[PDB]
């Protein structure tokens, strides 16, 4: 009945060593969501950056514009991977 | 996974309401719990630059 | 946490000795192995000047030990030797 | 003014027990000071003899003709 | 003047190709742009060390907040993996905090099964069975 | 010996109860067991091996890259078995060794694709007052190396 | 430094160790003159060691020029379509060896900085950390304070 | 004035004591100390820089193998506070010429004549 975790939430973990002692064998097969636990679908400058600010939950700064200096440095063609 | 490349991209950096009933605590102690939240610092997806924060509703 | 790898005899530092930097890193996929790493060839010049220098050490002791036993008993065969006549 | 935390005493306190066990091992040498005496003073005096040895045999190096000719390559051409 | 010089262009603008991306009179007054430019490669040489630095604290940070979603904290789960000799680093463990979170997990039961059974020995005072994870693998 | 139940009473922590080793060797042999039939009816997906390639551990799958800071003196092309795997992983299972698996166990190759230098590398020494300028430039070797597939055995 | 110069991500040409290896160098074109003090490393390369380099690696064609140079250069394209031009100006044979070899060795990729030292394009496999992992559910899917 | 320090002869004389605390015999001692320097020469006076050059202790944590001799003791003495000394333990026999390569000083203080990299 022990379990070194609240096996619940994200994986069912068992843990195990072998007969050598050599490896430790771990098991975790995915927990399912229930049924039961879920609900069925249901069916001017200084205003707007007040506006967005308010919507966002951010402050006001980052809607006032930057000069060109700051808009030409910027890499338009950054790398991308994966 | 095996989501598509932008809604696994949305379900990572998503930001989490919490709730914080703060009856008979100390301020300090409240503040460390919603610090930490107001970071990202419990996300292991943290970093600074990436703007992982959450929002934190003390009552 | 190095202080339990102490109590275990381990090295101190998992990259001291052992089977994880000792073992070679890769082989052929023949299963021919590599040619040594060059830190392990260096590192086993060091670990043989050092066996070198504990035998040659303990040499010198054990022969400073022998030399002292013959003065002592050449110095009682020249005391015995000379309580005659 | 500055005070003395816990770190500090304790780290203090771990080097005063290699201290006392430095001075354990130190407490009981394996020979005397008259049996030591001269157990090792032809390996000292055949490594001073190599340290003369290569002080006293310096000097300049050999010149060969193939380096000197080898110099007139610089205008080696193709036919 | 005998000889004065000609190729004077080329060490301006072996300077001058550093700065291009500097504000001000920086990116095109050498004199300026030299104490700049020198100043950036010191920067650039003593930054090496801060690289290794932060990504170190970064892994931290993150081993430490994926491990407090198991209810554990980072002292525990580094000591009690070391116990386990799971010498696994701390990129792996913050990027399998990421990207494998069962893995993680299983290690984080991995520790705390550890980390009990080294209470459990060191209450049960005297000679004992050991604990099952808690047996180690001699090398020779 | 008795302490009425106060707040100080006893530790604050709960006690666990950690099982007895009878039913516990049993049940690790279940589990192994379990996880070697995985192994053997080939159950998982991709794996995903962390190995101790060089002086660092690298979290590999197959089919991807890894960039290596030093020349291995290989030919481009050459496949290598890399030894040293320390955690095998899949979807429902992993194995972790102590602290490195069993080579009948794991099987990690890789083929060397590249053997390029580094972008040069800026090496400045600067005190004030006292004319300490040195600059050097270091291009350090590297090989990318293509991790082809990680193998697994049922030696369990 | 880092900040002033590009970079990239580390990457292959077309999955070059997947399938099979493809040995990215096309050409090398050696430009070497007849009679002339800095091509004296270069000639000397073309009479022993280029045909035997040739040999050891048919996938790339090499031209040897052989004009009135002042300065000798080799230049190697890629399959990629890039171009290194690199000087072999005074250099020994052993030196243009270790050149060419090197060049053979790499693909066409710029010797910019690389951002990471590695690329997995399947970071995970038990899938990646969103914050609904390592979090129970509830019955009936309610959140804090909900009635009903 | 701050000289060198003289260190009287009852703080190198052991008790049963320390034989209890240490694993040491007074009859039949140890012939070789492993020294190691534990601490910077730096902050220190000329003396004891040039007695860590003497025993071969330029580089910290790397050991090395000393004669148990009254001489050696002796320097060791006037750096005993920069070093660790432990007693070279042997388990097997000191290395013959075929297991010469293959010895390994473990953390313990003994040296394996035979070092596999294999477990038990
Ligand atoms: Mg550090």
């Amino acid at each position: 009945t022990y379990s070194p975790l609240p096996d619940d939430y994200n994986c069912n973990v068992e843990l195990a060593l072998t007969s050598d002692g050599r490896t430790i064998v771990c098991y975790h097969p995915s927990v399912d969501i229930p049924y039961e636990h879920t609900k069925p679908i249901p069916r001017e400058e200084g205003p707007m950056i007040e506006q967005l600010s308010k919507m966002f939950f951010t402050t006001k700064h980052r809607w006032y514009p930057h000069g060109r200096y700051h808009r030409c440095r910027k890499n338009l063609n950054p790398p991308k991977d994966r | 996974s095996s989501f598509s490349r932008a809604p696994q991209q949305w379900a990572t950096f998503a930001r989490i309401w919490y709730l914080l009933d703060g009856k008979m605590q100390p301020p300090g102690k409240l503040a460390a719990m919603a610090s930490i939240r107001l970071q990202g610092l419990h996300k292991p997806v943290y970093h600074a630059l990436s703007d992982c924060g959450d929002h934190v509703v003390i009552m | 946490g190095g202080q339990w790898r102490l109590q275990q005899g381990l090295a101190a530092n998992p990259s001291g000795y052992g089977p994880l930097t000792e073992l070679p890193d890769w082989s052929y996929a023949d299963g021919r192995p590599a040619p040594p790493m060059k830190g392990q060839l260096r590192r086993k010049a060091e670990r043989e000047t050092f066996a070198r220098r504990v035998v040659l050490l303990s040499q010198e002791m054990d022969a400073g030990l022998q030399a002292w036993q013959l003065r002592q008993q050449k110095l009682q065969e020249e005391q015995r030797k000379q309580e005659n006549a | 003014p500055r005070f003395v935390s816990l770190r500090a005493k304790q780290n203090m306190i771990r080097r005063l027990e290699i201290e006392a066990e430095n001075h354990y091992w130190l407490s009981m040498p394996y020979m005397t000071r008259e049996q030591e005496r001269g157990h090792a003073a032809v390996r000292r005096r055949e490594a001073f003899e190599a340290i003369k040895a290569a002080a006293t045999s310096k000097f300049p190096p050999h010149r060969f003709i193939a380096d000197q000719l080898d110099h007139l390559n610089v205008t080696k051409k193709w036919s | 003047l005998r000889n004065r010089v000609t190729d004077r262009y080329f060490r301006i603008q072996e300077v001058l190709k550093h700065a291009r991306h500097f504000r001000g009179r920086k990116n095109r007054c050498y004199r300026l742009a030299v104490r700049t430019v020198i100043r950036a490669f010191v920067k650039c040489t003593k930054a090496r060390y801060l690289k290794k630095k932060n990504m170190r604290t970064l892994w931290i940070n993150r081993i430490t907040a994926a491990s407090q979603e198991h209810g554990l904290k980072y002292p525990a789960l580094i000591g009690n993996l070391v116990k386990c000799q799971v010498e696994l680093n701390r990129k792996v463990l913050a990027d399998l905090a990421i990207y494998e979170p069962k893995t993680f997990k299983s290690l984080a039961a991995l520790a705390s099964r550890r980390r009990h059974e080294g209470f459990a020995a060191a209450l049960g005072d005297g000679k004992e069975p050991e604990g099952i994870f808690s047996r180690v693998v001699q090398y020779h | 010996g008795y302490v009425p139940k106060t707040s100080l009473s006893s530790p604050p922590w709960p006690e666990v109860v950690l099982p007895d080793p009878v039913e516990e060797t049993r049940h690790h042999a279940e589990v192994v067991k379990k996880v070697n039939e995985m192994i053997v009816t080939g159950q998982y997906g991709r794996l995903f091996a962390v190995v101790h390639f060089a002086s660092r551990q690298w979290k590999v799958t197959s089919e991807d890259l890894i960039l290596i800071g030093n020349e291995l003196d290989l030919a481009c092309g050459e496949r290598i078995r890399l030894e040293k795997v320390l955690l095998v992983g899949a979807d429902n299972f992993t194995l972790l060794g102590k602290p490195l698996l069993g080579k009948d166990l794991v099987r990690v190759e890789a083929t060397v694709i590249e053997k390029t230098e580094s972008w040069p590398r800026i090496i400045m020494r600067f005190r004030k007052r006292k004319n300490f300028k040195k600059k050097r430039i270091v291009t350090t070797p590297q090989t990318v190396l293509r991790i082809n597939s990680i193998e697994i055995a049922p030696c369990l | 430094t880092a900040r002033g110069t590009p970079s990239r991500f580390l990457a292959s040409v077309l999955h070059n160790g997947l399938g099979r290896y493809v040995q990215q160098l096309q050409r090398l074109s050696f430009s070497v003159s007849r009679d002339g003090a800095s091509s004296r490393g270069a000639r000397e390369f073309v009479e022993r060691e280029v045909i035997d380099f040739a040999r050891r690696n048919p996938g790339v064609v090499i031209y040897v020029n052989s004009r009135p140079c002042c300065v000798p250069r080799v230049v190697a394209e890629y399959l990629n379509g890039a171009v290194r031009e690199e000087s072999i100006h005074c250099k020994s044979v052993e030196e243009i060896s270790t050149l060419v070899q090197k060049l053979a060795d790499q693909s066409g990729l710029d010797v910019i900085r690389i951002r990471k030292p590695f690329h997995t394009d399947n970071p995970s496999i038990q899938g990646q950390w969103h914050p609904f992992t390592n979090k129970p559910t509830t019955f009936r899917g309610l959140r804090p304070r909900e009635v009903q | 004035k701050f000289t060198r320090s003289r260190i009287p002869e009852k703080v190198f004389q052991a008790s049963p004591e320390d034989h209890e605390k240490y694993g040491g015999d007074p009859q039949n001692p140890h012939k070789l100390h492993i020294v190691t320097r534990i601490k910077s020469t730096r902050r220190r006076p000329y003396w004891e820089k040039d007695i860590i050059k003497m025993l071969g202790l330029e580089k910290a944590h790397t050991p090395q193998v000393h004669k148990n001799i009254p001489s050696v003791n002796a320097k060791l003495k006037v750096v005993k506070h920069l070093i660790r000394i432990k007693p070279l333990k042997l388990p097997q026999g000191l290395p013959a010429e075929e297991n010469m390569s293959n010895t390994c000083l473990k953390s313990t203080g003994e040296l394996v004549v035979q070092w596999h990299l294999k477990p038990v």
